């Protein structure tokens, strides 16, 4: 919906002793999960801002966490070179896949719910099986530290951004970089794709012409440390339009559930929501006293969450 | 034997017990007859548990033959065995994870310390240079006067 | 720093043997309570040999009494006039766990 965050906060959750790296929402429950730099993943009830529990399995700082479609498993990565899988019914680690040398930065479960992607400093992206834990295929082609990775809506296409200024889209079956993008002024840090409900809204936002099949094609977005947020086409690989105005380094980007606005956080201590179809909304909202690290938008509830380096997680209503 | 194996599987399903690089021995001491022929790490562990439980029966038989006094081995003993296994696994794993976390933090602190020591050295160099320039200036101004 | 680096290096190997070590310790706590030291040792040796034949990693260097109890607990037990014997230590561990 026209859900827009507002300057007043609801709860400023401060339980972490170390800077928070990422925050996500449970798919079904009224639960939000925050990973921080102290190797602990905390679980909160965002509706009332009540600390629920903590999972302290990880050795080094936890970097990225992700749920599945059903919300029954929680994939987590850390600097301890390992990927942990958490059973969310009882909240204990059930499978700790190793390998994938050096700090692991991002982890994600593609919607089929049977495999996991992982990216790390070792300049490659590994594929793991949830049931077994065997790395079955390894994606190479990034020449530098791969930062953030996200799959598609049906478990076939993957995007990997890295320090190497290139965003590469990979295919599950063929294991080939179908689209490689090298156009950013400085390092790309965060990526996120477009849901269904937004593709139509892109057509009049950019003027792109439909192909013979008529589908606009899958889409990307990439925010880069050069204070630029660029939204991209999977089928072609060409720029549609660019978002500029972020004061400092961008860290997190995602689309509004309605597929109409753009919500992004950056190291500019502020959260910016911007329109792209007609460039009307340019709302900047100070969020944290220090660097803001990550954010998330609830699929249905009018809530958003932001985790920052100040060891504090904040909740904003949407109006 | 099947009941013991099934109880072990169901009780240790929560447990990690996953070694990807597990090497199947050429002659595995098969205890549970229906064990899969290429067993996994978890299946081997449960087989070991069942073997332990039967080893207790053999020990009681050996004591009875010699004429010693034996206590009955009951399935409650097996339940205690698997419960202790679960608790010890969780406790030891968590303790190791905590210790490694704290040691990593300490190593990071020491590395930051030595880096700051290298910064202090160059700060001292700059201080020495400026002291030199100042003293030289003052000496030769006195020389002027 | 040197000692912590060594321990951090051997962390992965220590984590590799937790399953076997905990299996042996749990079996000892659950079963070996009634028997004398000779039969306890025979049972432990049988379990260790079976684990070896199954390619299951376990630490054969550490003593079970050290593995299942810390030094502070042992000192407290000695302060409770517990005999300074391996079998008595095992009995105290079983009375604890």
């Amino acid at each position: 919906k026209e859900w827009i965050p507002r300057p007043p906060e609801k709860y400023a959750l401060s339980g972490h002793r170390s800077p928070v790296t990422r925050v996500i929402f449970h798919p079904v429950f009224s639960v939000m999960v925050s990973a921080s730099e102290d190797a602990t993943i905390k679980v909160w009830d965002y509706e009332t801002g009540d600390f629920e529990r903590t999972l302290k399995g990880h050795t080094d700082s936890v970097q990225d966490i992700s749920f599945d479609h059903s919300g029954k498993l929680l994939a987590s990565c850390s600097a301890d070179m390992t990927i942990k899988l958490w059973d969310f019914q009882g909240f204990e680690c059930i499978r700790t896949m190793h390998g994938h040398d050096h700090n692991v930065s991002s982890v994600a479960i593609m919607p089929n719910g049977d495999h996991i992607v992982s990216a790390s400093r070792d300049k490659t992206i590994k594929m793991w099986e949830v049931q077994t834990g065997y790395c079955v295929k390894t994606f190479t082609g990034h020449r530098e530290w791969v930062r953030m990775v996200r799959p598609n809506q049906d478990g076939t296409l993957i995007a990997s951004c890295s320090n190497d200024q290139t965003v590469r889209v990979w295919v599950v079956a063929t294991k080939e970089c179908k689209a490689e993008l090298r156009e950013h002024e400085h390092v790309v840090e965060c990526i996120s794709w477009a849901p269904e409900s937004s593709y139509s809204s892109i057509s009049e936002a950019t003027g792109s012409e439909t192909k013979k099949s008529g589908k606009p094609g899958p889409f990307l977005l990439s925010g880069s440390r050069d204070k630029t947020i660029k939204m991209w086409d999977v089928s072609t690989g060409m720029c549609l339009m660019t978002l500029v105005g972020h004061d400092n380094w961008v860290r997190g980007v995602l689309f509004h559930s309605g597929g109409k606005f753009i919500l992004s956080c950056a190291d500019d201590k502020t959260l910016r929501v911007w329109d792209y179809k007609n460039k009307r909304c340019m709302k900047t909202l100070n969020a944290h006293e220090h660097f803001v690290t990550s954010l998330d938008f609830h699929k249905t509830a009018p809530y958003v969450v932001t985790g920052s380096v100040d060891q504090t997680v904040k909740v904003w209503e949407c109006r | 034997t099947e009941a013991l194996y099934q109880v072990g599987k169901e009780f240790t399903s929560k447990m990690d017990l996953e070694k990807p690089n597990y090497i199947v021995p050429d002659y595995m001491p098969v205890v549970y007859d229906k064990l899969p022929q290429p067993p996994s790490h978890r299946e081997a562990i449960v087989n070991s548990c069942v073997f332990v439980h039967q080893t207790l029966h053999q020990a009681n038989a050996r004591l009875a033959k010699r004429g010693g006094r034996t206590m009955a081995i009951t399935p409650r003993h097996y339940l205690d065995f698997i419960n202790h296994y679960a608790n010890l696994f969780h406790e030891k794993r968590s303790e190791l994870e905590e210790q490694q976390m704290h040691l990593n933090v300490g190593l990071r602190k020491i590395k930051e310390t030595v880096d700051q020591v290298e910064e202090l050295r160059r700060d001292l160099r700059i201080k020495s240079q400026e002291l030199e320039v100042k003293n030289a200036a003052a000496n030769d101004k006195l020389k002027k006067m | 720093r040197e000692r912590w680096e060594k321990t951090s290096e051997t962390f992965k190997n220590q984590m590799s043997t937790i399953a076997g070590d905990c299996l042996l310790s749990a079996a000892f706590i659950a079963y070996a309570g009634y028997f004398d030291q000779q039969m306890r040792q025979n049972l432990f040796t049988t379990w260790s040999h079976h684990l070896q034949q199954a390619n299951i990693q376990f630490r054969t260097d550490i003593a079970r009494t050290e593995y299942l109890s810390n030094a502070d607990e042992r000192l407290r037990w000695q302060a409770s006039s517990l005999p300074a014997d391996d079998l008595c230590t095992e009995n105290a561990i079983m009375l604890k766990r």
